[PDB]
């Protein structure tokens, strides 16, 4: 049993060829080192310690090249040789990472045994170009029914959730990955999307939780979990974007659909800052790299939707920049906004307020506009910008104490109804065929005379009356993906027919 | 000087040190090629150290460097291609096409590092552009020979903007166009390039109206960076020697500017207030000064920039305020009410608005209608915290004009047939003005504000009050 | 009576507010100027730190 | 190791020693400097090449004579650990305060520890309850579940802490340690006091608790180790009797301050804010051996102390990643007359849900968020005019807000002289009925001091006769 497990070990191991580099070790301690030597030593390229550790190599220098060990700094001494490994830093990509955790490097910690491999890859692979690019049409939903009615979400797009550090800034991130169950089920893969999330500087019961709520849910079986807890090495947080990026690449390559969750990039940041002032080399603003902004924005555009003389493939990216007691101008927060097309912007207050999933729908922003909601959902959430941004204005002069005419509180009483609408459970997946309702009823004015406490306990009748009368109105919409003129008056009576309660 | 042979001696990012033979280097701002298992690698030389050691910024990716690996010296700067064939060709940092059309026909080839025209050169810009946007075109009115500046924060609609001026102006003209990104989105690029070529602006048989240079920010720091000098020697060429104006744009130059402040830290360089270049004034300088009024040919920038959350106490964006002559702000706000395009027009000041430039009735017009409009920003505090009270019928009139001018400055677009659906409209210099004059005599103070809202002119006015009235 | 009475009310109250704001303002005033002054240290701070390396 | 070298340097607590054989040293190795001290036990914690080393020093530097003889012990240093550290206080090298001599064990084992895997990961959900009515309410706790504090101290942290220890280690009973990162040396003896009175500490036979106390006069470096020497035994606890512990430290902010003062000495940058660029690392492991394996799990109480009461630098702020739930307690609301002063909207845990602690137990602590939170968005408003002046729907809300915050406090067991009220404890059971009782306006309609010093809602009726008199 354990006798021949170690038997089979010692077979396995030993028995090293002629070398044909060296350096000796000096500085060491910190899971960092400098050595003397080596001058066939390639940027990136990893290099054995003869301790057990490896650690790949950032910085040459004709005195003293520094070699940012993985392993841990207890197994490394002074003087010993290190050895080339020759090849730059690669992940095995394959079909056996599919309802399993692997870490910074690619190798499962989950214990659920030898991935399996069709392929390797290399972490940095970069943007495809112009021409082997197409544009993003790509309906895609997160089970919000407030973030996909405001702001275009799509696969191919980066659209960066911003906000202060545990106000269920995962959370945020966890309902859209068990919203994408419901495209992983459909046949057809040009839907399926093997979402892939990505988790710095989180301790290692976050993560355990995660997959736990996963299973539970049944959306554990598209989904990889990528990991670098916050002990685990500075090096090895720095690479867990990277080798999630070429993982997902693989399905693009295919000509399938996926979707990478950078959770958060911030401590990515600071794991650099500990790197490169321990090769002490200078840094940009406020303690942070000077090369910072080449990590993030290098990164962020290969997730990338492909032409018709490709796969037709499209990674999506989420990142998620936690900002520390506020602060959207600090220097990693800056820079990434400067990168995504759009914001979805979590708002602290608000969730006091009772309105969670939390948006804030000014800070929120979309440069080229609509183009990513599914259109029977365009046509619902028409004047819903609009009303809410007015209210925004009105509200705040209406609660002076002052006098109002009755057009000002049109605005104010129209706005309540709607931002009650908004309200939902983490937790609970969405459908287009839900939210479309919904929307009419809020937009051409038949929650006004369904009471405000009250507009929660209508939401799940709504749907429910219809599942028994108007069954025939979901199935079009389901079906069609749009609304005709037969479509607005089906939906029209079947408002109608249950406004009660 | 002359092609030489040095030995790389430390790898430090994009930072690269050589190690060239004594009594041997190249001149500072050269050109060195490395070979390398990804293109060509560029150096671009910045320091010397002494003993013959050079410290370059990257232009090409970086991984997979020895020390020791040869570097060649091209005995000159990085030469980029210039011409009237390179107009719908797109070239990058090292002058090749990413949308791979392989080599760039070529006439003629320049160098990046052009210095400055001369005072002597100079002339007085007395062309007068007109971009067709009625609110552009009252309340802050271009010359054609200007230094145009887009400001705006995060978001605002620039992009969509810039499309807008490029799709109809560009086409109108005689002249050429350059529209050159500096590390942008490869989601922007794929968009830019798809719907300029729908509309014959770019067009594959024929000569194009307007040029590409796609530099994108998967690039290196230092790549990025010298991509707006790549556009800027393309435009010179048409300026000088081909003798034709130019109508010039850049995008995002915040993101210029923001490259330089990074490779300022990495050169070892001591930043200076609020993480900002040392170097900041000359650097903006530059690049502005090039793009000038000579009587060779004008050369006229239309300039997004990125200003980080609506601030202008932050340095980066204050700087660039000087250098730019007919400011317009593309406020947040415009845009999320339904109102096209985002300008905010009490904020943008113009230093092209004279009283007989663009005659003595166009000042008035606009004075009026900065004034009508204040007056009812003014009154907003005083209803809100006051309710009813201490108004007038004079300020009822006010606030009802400017009501109805407020949704007289939405102007629907071509292409934000993508956005809303609403296709575009032309509105001339004198049509605008004379349609404004109309409104403030308070003979269209009888027709509604939403009759007002994505029209034109005046016919305009008059056809979306009968739609209401039907 | 009820109508010089209200005046007297809306008197009362937008005088009171003028001096409650005051109070806050007072308040802002040494919050704002302390905090620009923190700000000028921790643009110093950073100097430092990039000087060392 | 027979490594034998001299010093060279003795700068601060941080001396370095060059070797003069050429057997080579190793990371996390220590040193024995003899000295007049008895002896000087220091930790290599960089080799700066050439075989001179850089060293940690746990005590004094007063009497280092410089090119004065070392021999190398050839590793890290190894606490005692058993169930015969139990009514023990132990210094960060093993030694006695309390001073009942040398301490026994069966297993002697290195500091430092390799922080459970993904593969060693367990899961709870468990609810674990102080009796404390904001705590519950708002922020519920579980078993095994890690526990954040904030805000500055000498203001109630000790007595909070000490509170926490009267209910938690007497509705468990089991094993417990108290590790006290730089602790202040006159509180340290009124613990001392208080446990042996309480009946925790038992010297005539064993006691429930373990002990480890660091105090914060001591040299950078000790206070750097006292936390590891700590978690120690809770692992001892954990793994190898494989019973669920507890752990209570005030403050643990120490950790992070004691590292960044060594940092810039020992050849390290240090970051903007001046915190070491080390906090990453080391907050990393710390957070990952407390942590819910297969065995045990220590369930965690955690004090930080924050610099001008600020969240905004970024030790505390990188801390609340490695949180399940906090209870960030500001200063001016325990100068306000409430106690406890932990804020209602500046509150969270990942167990407030409408199925793990219940649906009854998220409505009634979702509805006093809403309140409060409107009430805190009109509070200019509300000076500035009056409170009539107000629209209506909100003279409702801010007269109910106005009863809540009066009503938050729960005079403490601990520190019921100096309060002036008796101490008070109630179940969760009993809080999610007093909580419910305000909200439907049953005992509303009662002074604003009736709510004014006391727990649950039966002692406010107790009181309105106290005032009617």
């Amino acid at each position: 049993e354990v006798s021949s497990i170690l038997e089979e070990r010692i077979k396995g191991v030993s028995d090293e060829a002629n070398l044909n580099e060296t350096g000796r070790v000096l500085a060491v301690g910190d899971g960092i080192a400098r050595v003397f030597g080596l001058n066939n030593i390639q940027a990136e390229e990893l290099v054995e310690f003869s301790s057990g550790v490896k650690g790949m190599a950032l910085n040459l220098e004709p005195g003293q090249v520094g070699i940012v060990l993985f392993g841990s700094d207890r197994l490394v001494k002074e003087g010993e040789l290190v050895k080339r490994t020759g090849n730059i830093v690669d992940v095995p990509v394959g079909p056996g990472l599919l309802g399993r955790v692997v870490d910074a490097l690619g190798n499962p910690i989950d214990g659920k045994g030898p991935i399996d491999a069709a392929g390797r890859s290399r972490a940095q692979v970069k943007a495809p170009g112009i021409l082997p690019r197409r544009s993003v049409h790509e309906p895609v939903q997160t089970g919000l029914k407030a973030v996909d009615a405001l702001v275009p979400i799509g696969r191919g797009q980066r659209e960066l959730i911003i906000g202060d550090r545990q106000t269920g800034k995962t959370a945020v991130a966890l309902d859209t990955i068990l919203n994408q169950k419901r495209w992983n089920n459909g046949s057809d893969e040009s839907k399926k999307l093997y979402c892939v999330y990505v988790a710095v500087g989180q301790k290692r019961s976050t993560v355990a939780q995660l997959v736990q709520t996963l299973e539970q849910h049944d959306a554990m079986k598209y989904s990889i979990i990528v990991a670098a807890t916050a002990s685990e090495a500075a090096p090895l947080q720095y690479l867990a974007p990277f080798t999630a990026a070429s993982i997902g690449e693989w399905f693009r390559d295919n000509g399938k659909h996926a979707l990478i969750v950078y959770d958060d990039l911030s401590k990515q940041a600071v794991a650099y800052r500990q790197l490169s002032l321990l090769l002490r080399r200078p840094p940009g603003r406020e303690a942070y790299p000077g090369d910072v902004f080449y990590l993030h924005s290098r990164l962020l555009e290969r997730a990338a939707k492909l032409s018709e003389k490709e796969g037709s493939g499209s990674l999506t990216a989420l990142p998620v920049i936690e900002t520390q007691g506020g602060d959207v101008s600090a220097y990693i927060p800056t820079n990434v906004i400067s990168i995504t097309d759009g914001q979805i912007f979590l708002e602290a207050e608000l969730f006091y307020k009772g309105i969670r999933p939390a948006i804030n729908v000014g800070l929120s922003v979309s440069r080229v506009g609509s183009a990513a909601q599914v259109k029977a959902l365009k046509q619902v959430a028409g004047s819903l910008k609009l009303f809410l941004a007015q209210y925004r204005e009105v509200a705040a002069f209406a609660q002076f104490g002052s006098d109002l005419d009755a057009s000002t509180k049109q605005t104010l009483v129209r706005g309540e109804r709607l931002t009650q609408l908004l309200k939902q459970n983490q937790y609970s997946p969405l459908a287009t065929e839900e939210q479309v309702p919904l929307i009419y009823a809020g937009v051409n004015g038949h929650l006004d005379g369904i009471e405000l406490s009250r507009i929660g306990e209508f939401e799940s009748s709504f749907l429910s009356y219809l599942k028994s009368n108007h069954n025939e109105l979901l199935t079009e919409i389901r079906e069609k993906g749009e609304l005709s003129k037969e479509l607005l008056a089906s939906l029209k009576s079947a408002t109608e027919s249950f406004v009660a309660t | 000087s002359t092609p030489i042979t040095g030995k790389v001696t430390a790898v430090i990012g994009a930072i690269v040190d050589v190690h060239f033979e004594q009594s041997e280097l190249p001149a500072i701002l050269n050109a060195l090629e490395i070979k390398t298992p990804q293109g060509k690698l560029v150096l671009e030389v910045a320091q010397h150290l002494g003993e013959n050691t050079v410290r370059t910024i990257a232009m090409d990716g970086t991984e997979g460097l020895v020390r020791g690996e040869k570097v060649l010296d091209t005995g000159g700067p990085i030469s980029v291609p210039v011409g009237r064939e390179t107009l719908g060709r797109i070239i990058n940092v090292i002058g090749e096409p990413i949308d791979e059309r392989g080599p760039i026909k070529s006439k003629l080839r320049k160098p990046i590092h052009a210095d400055p025209p001369s005072f002597a050169e100079q002339s007085t810009s007395a062309e007068i552009l007109e971009t067709g946007i009625k609110v552009v075109d009252l309340l802050a009115p271009y010359a054609r020979g200007g230094k145009i500046g887009l400001f705006g924060g995060a978001g605002v609609g620039k992009t969509v903007f810039i499309q807008e001026l490029i799709n109809n102006i560009a086409k109108a003209h005689g002249g050429f166009s350059v529209f050159t990104g500096v590390g942008e989105r490869t989601r922007e690029g794929n968009d830019l390039y798809r719907e300029m070529k729908e509309t014959g602006v770019i067009n594959l048989e024929g000569e194009s109206k307007v040029a590409l240079v796609f530099g994108q920010m998967n690039e290196p720091p230092g790549a990025r960076a010298r991509v707006a000098l790549t556009g800027l020697t393309i435009a010179e060429y048409f300026r000088d020697e081909e003798g034709q104006d130019v109508l010039l744009f850049i995008d995002n130059i915040f993101r210029f500017t923001q490259a330089g402040s990074e490779v300022s830290a990495l050169l070892g360089r001591i930043p200076s207030a609020v993480g900002y270049q040392p170097t900041l004034a000359t650097d903006m300088g530059l690049l502005q000064e090039r793009i000038t009024t000579t009587k060779k040919g004008s050369v006229t920038s239309v300039q997004a920039v990125y200003v980080p959350a609506d601030d202008l106490t932050d340095p980066a964006p204050a700087t660039t305020f000087a250098h730019l002559d007919a400011t317009t702000v593309l406020s947040r706000g415009i845009s999320e009410l339904g109102i096209y395009p985002a300008v905010d027009p009490l904020d943008s000041k113009s230093r092209l608005l004279d009283a007989a430039v663009v005659g003595q009735e166009h000042y008035d017009v606009a004075s009026k209608v900065q004034e009508t409009l204040q007056t009812y920003k003014s009154l907003q505090d005083i209803i809100a915290i006051l309710g009813m009270d201490e108004l007038s019928e004079q300020d009822k009139l006010t606030v009802e004009r400017a009501r109805k001018i407020q949704r007289f400055l939405s102007q629907p677009f071509a292409v934000a047939e993508v956005f809303t659906g609403i296709p575009g409209k032309l509105v001339r210099l004198k049509d605008t003005v004379a349609s404004f004059k109309a409104v403030l005599e308070g003979k269209y103070d009888n027709i509604p504000e939403h009759a007002f809202y994505m029209v034109g002119g005046i016919e305009d006015v008059v056809a979306k009050a009968e739609k209401l009235a039907a | 009576q009820g109508y010089a009475a209200e005046i007297s009310a809306r008197r009362n109250a937008m005088d009171n507010a003028s001096k409650n704001a005051g109070d806050m303002i007072n308040r802002y005033s040494i919050l704002y100027n302390r905090t620009r002054q923190a700000v000028i240290t921790n643009e110093l701070v950073d100097i430092i730190t990039g000087a060392s390396s």
